[PDB]
RNA sequence: GGUUCUUUGUAAAGUGCCUUCGAAGAGUCGAGUUGUUUGGGAAUGCAGCUCUAAGUGGGUGGUAAAUUCCAUCUAAAGCU
RNA sequence: UUGACCUCAAAUCAGGUAGGAGUACCCGCUGAACUUAAGCAUAUCAAUAAGCGGAGGAAAAGAAACCAACCGGGAUUGCCUUAGUAACGGCGAGUGAAGCGGCAAAAGCUCAAAUUUGAAAUCUGGUACCUUCGGUGCCCGAGUUGUAAUUUGGAGAGGG
């Protein structure tokens, strides 16, 4: 974390008394609030599932995690969003199957 | 219009010529040759009081 | 100025110094760098070898400020002191009071070892030094201080 | 056509470049205009000093981080530590920059101190007073110049600890180059057996 | 408030509730005129966040525009030039269908100014848009300083000049290295980079 | 420079500490493909079509991808 | 039968507004070829000319989904420079920016997402009188499918 004082190496840079400024508010975007979590959860049961989400739920039960992630990456645009989509399709399947 | 009109001169060479021009004002033969009527002037350089 | 040009001397002469046979034309060999591999090839290989083809790996988005590292030799190292202050350090080549030279504030990145500094100890603050530049500074009694 | 032994030129004039020739004939005319504009603004805002007080900041990149220059504006933490608000500071000729952050104590201390001379050298006229005359000073930068810090002293003792600074540089970059390899090796050496 | 639920509901475009609503609404817009006045926004949440106020002087129009590429309007596909410009079919208009929608509404309602616009529906043949317009002559707009900026003459036909949201997006007006060609306008950037700057004392 | 309106105010605003919070833009981002454009090179921007988001999230970090971090801003609304 | 509401109409209804000219400069669309490559098709000319739409005294851009990788800078624009460079290109002809640095000028902000809910507190128009770029009272209307106050991320809000 602290600089080494020399011009090359792992932590190259001038050693300076650090200050750790106060965290900003803009650095909080995306963070879920109590109200917004309530609205997004309520809308999910009002609106239901998308046709591709129904497919991912079926593929998770039938073809496994890897095939579901491959189809999710095709439907979405990225492998990272395919994980988050398969992760919360697992959550819906977990809640539906239980009780 | 984009013909070169102004000419760059080195600052030290501009100063060089200015110092030469000042020193040439003290030579009465050069002043006489330049066309000035300093034939009956008391002395060159001509220095007058600050009251002027 | 125009009055000193050969165009003034070519007045009265038919071809203006361009010849009656050659008969000065628009672009007899092509324009610009035309035919560098075909009809101007000999001129290229004679005077610009290496022109055609590719050389090593590319560098997308090169920032020359990364590679800023002005080099300073040891024979110019003592020029970083002002000259009136410089003489009283050359006399009394002593430790416990040695000139501190910040080569960064003078705008240098690496100290190189062209060599033959005087035998006066000198404190050198340098971002980089060559191995031999370090040998000659220590041989004079000084030390190289690494900074960033 | 390629000719005798001359360097290869790259004169980019194969477009209609004569339609976009800007000759700065107005260079003397524009200089008079800016001086008239500066004199016009000075009379308009008299006795305010024609510009805002700016902080001292470290220049970025490794080529220029040896210098300090004038920044855009003081940070919210700098104005706070000088005992005034950002909204009020903007009204007495202080430049406030909300997006700059302070991670350097000496830059912050210099800028906080910089704010303290400025408040001690200006007088704020009353909003409903008699406004005593104050013989307008035209420049705030020339009244509060930016000064480079003193990195070290003129002369001191030679302290040679046998470090071999060149060898220090060689080992420092060698440690960085082979750290990732030496971290796989440490990972597998603990995992094996 | 309810505008947050409307915002989260509008996002799930493939739910059964919105598949029905978009099917019924796309039929209604085909049976109406290509440009027609809307009595109210069908997306009051989206209109609000684009600056629509529910007061006198704010007008919503609805418009549909033909989808697809811009076929080159040359006779019989014959271009007279080099083969690099012989393309006719797969050529794309440089402005969004939203931008074309804004101009056609703006020409129809030349007494107003286009503020913003938003997608409402689409089928294979059309994309459907609702355009927010503000009346600069209405006294409710001329006072109330939050919106009287658009009464200035400099804001006549922002949609024709690309000053709206989709107009600035298609012009490329964004910060950073990705938009070096288009930050302050690419024609001004090109003019500056293709200008010979000659000083009195030549550098 | 001055001259009235002086209930032209508990009306406005700022300043300290604790606690609970902290809503922040969707056929949009992003992705594929096609065309165009750029110095932008496994793709710089733009546009058509298809898919189509999340919320310690999203974008960017000028070589595609996976894994682990780090840095930096806060888009998809607006004025000057 | 009657009274609403929603949507859509009509009027030489009351008051407005648009067109067109100019178009040097400005914001976009569309878009060549002559030319260069000693031929020529990619390329170049050129993201130019012509064509089309739209403004102002400037326009546009503009207060970061920025640059960076530093001890970090800090809206936009323009000048000097970076730099004929990194890079692109039958890697041919040719093309070709950006960061930093120094200057000129400097200026900052506004909405949407929050229950005023013990008070739609908001606004157009008509009419009457005035101290008439407007004000006051009254009335009709708009508006709760949200007009005001309060907050815009730098924060800020509730409570104490
Ligand atoms: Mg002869
Ligand atoms: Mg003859
Ligand atoms: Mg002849
Ligand atoms: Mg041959
Ligand atoms: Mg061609
Ligand atoms: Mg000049
Ligand atoms: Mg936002
Ligand atoms: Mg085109
Ligand atoms: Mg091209
Ligand atoms: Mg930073
Ligand atoms: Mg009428
Ligand atoms: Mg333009
Ligand atoms: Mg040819
Ligand atoms: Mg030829
Ligand atoms: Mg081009
Ligand atoms: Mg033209
Ligand atoms: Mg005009
Ligand atoms: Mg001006
Ligand atoms: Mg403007
Ligand atoms: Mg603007
Ligand atoms: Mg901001
Ligand atoms: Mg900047
Ligand atoms: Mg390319
Ligand atoms: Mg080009
Ligand atoms: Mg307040």
């Amino acid at each position: 974390t602290v600089k080494t004082g020399i011009a090359i190496g792992l932590n190259k840079g001038k050693k300076v008394t650090s200050m750790t400024p106060a965290p900003k508010i803009s650095y909080k975007k995306g963070a879920a609030s109590n109200r917004t979590k309530f609205v997004r959860s309520l809308v999910r049961e009002i609106a239901g599932l998308s046709p591709y989400e129904r497919r991912l739920i079926d593929l998770i039960r039938n073809s496994g995690e890897k095939r579901a992630r491959k189809v999710a990456k095709k439907r979405l645009g990225s492998f990272t969003r395919a994980k988050a989509k398969v992760e919360e399709m697992n959550n819906i399947i977990a809640a539906s199957r239980r009780h | 219009t984009w013909r070169k009109w102004n000419v760059k001169v080195n600052h030290n060479e501009k100063r060089y010529a200015t110092a030469s021009a000042i020193a040439a004002t003290a030579v009465a033969s050069l002043v006489l040759a330049r066309g000035h009527r300093v034939e009956k002037i008391p002395e060159i350089p001509l220095v007058v009081s600050t009251d002027l | 100025p125009s009055r000193f040009t050969k165009t003034r001397k070519h007045r009265g002469h038919v071809s203006a110094g361009k010849g009656r046979i050659g008969k000065h034309r628009k672009h007899p060999g092509g324009r610009g760098m035309a035919g560098g591999q075909h009809h101007h090839r000999i001129n290229m290989d004679k005077y610009h070898p290496g022109y055609f083809g590719k050389v090593g790996m590319r560098y997308f988005h090169k920032q020359q400020a990364h590679f800023w590292k002005p080099v300073l030799n040891l024979d110019k190292l003592w020029t970083l002191i002002p000259e009136d202050k410089r003489d009283q350090y050359l006399k009394s080549a002593s430790k416990e009071t040695a000139p501190v030279i910040d080569t960064l504030a003078a705008g240098y990145g690496k100290i190189l070892g062209k060599g033959r500094i005087p035998n006066v100890p000198v404190i050198v603050k340098a971002r980089f030094v060559s191995k031999l530049a370090e040998e000659k500074i220590r041989a004079a009694g000084g030390v190289v201080e690494l900074i960033a | 056509a390629i000719s005798k032994n001359l360097p290869i030129l790259k004169n980019h004039f194969r477009k209609h470049w004569q339609e976009r020739v800007k000759v700065h004939f107005d260079q003397a005319g524009k200089k008079v205009s800016r001086r008239n504009a500066r004199a016009t603004r000075a009379a308009k805002i008299a006795p305010r000093p024609l510009d805002l007080l700016r902080p001292v900041v470290r220049a970025p990149t490794v080529k220029y981080n040896r210098k300090v220059r004038a920044g855009r504006g003081f940070t919210l933490a700098e104005v706070k530590a000088a005992g005034l608000t950002a909204a009020y500071a903007r009204t007495i000729g202080i430049a406030v920059d909300h997006r700059r952050q302070n991670r350097n104590q000496e830059i912050f201390d210099a800028n906080v101190q910089r704010l303290k001379e400025y408040q001690s050298k200006i007088i704020v006229f009353p909003r409903n007073g008699k406004a005593p005359e104050a013989e307008q000073v035209l420049s705030a930068a020339a009244t509060f110049p930016i000064a480079q810090p003193a990195t070290d002293v003129e002369a001191r003792a030679v302290q040679d600890n046998g470090e071999s600074a060149f060898r220090t540089l060689r080992l420092a970059r060698s440690e960085k180059k082979f750290r990732g390899i030496r971290e796989k090796r440490a990972r597998e050496k603990a995992e094996a057996e | 408030g309810a505008y947050k639920y409307l915002e989260e509901l509008q996002r799930k475009k493939q739910s059964d509730v919105l598949r029905f609503l978009q099917r019924v609404r796309v039929w209604e817009y085909r049976q109406k005129n290509v440009i027609h006045r809307a009595a109210r926004p069908t997306r009051p949440d989206k209109a609000r966040r684009l600056g629509y106020k529910a007061k006198q002087g704010f007008v919503i129009y609805r418009v549909r525009v033909r989808r697809g590429n811009r076929k080159r309007p040359v006779p019989k596909g014959a271009t007279y030039g080099k083969p690099t410009n012989q393309g006719v079919n797969e050529l794309k208009y440089q402005r969004s269908l939203r931008a074309t929608a804004e101009e056609r509404v703006g020409r129809r309602a030349a007494n107003l100014r286009v503020l913003n616009s938003y997608w409402v529906n689409q089928d294979s043949t059309y994309k459907y848009f609702e355009v927010i317009l503000v009346d600069p002559q209405h006294k409710a707009i001329r006072r109330d300083a939050r919106y009287n900026w658009i009464c200035d003459p400099v804001h006549k036909h922002r949609e024709a000049r690309g000053l709206t949201a989709t107009g600035k997006k298609s012009r490329g007006i964004n910060k950073g290295h990705k938009f070096n060609n288009t930050k302050a306008g690419r024609r001004k950037t090109w003019k500056r980079q293709n200008t010979l700057s000659l000083w009195r004392y030549r550098k």
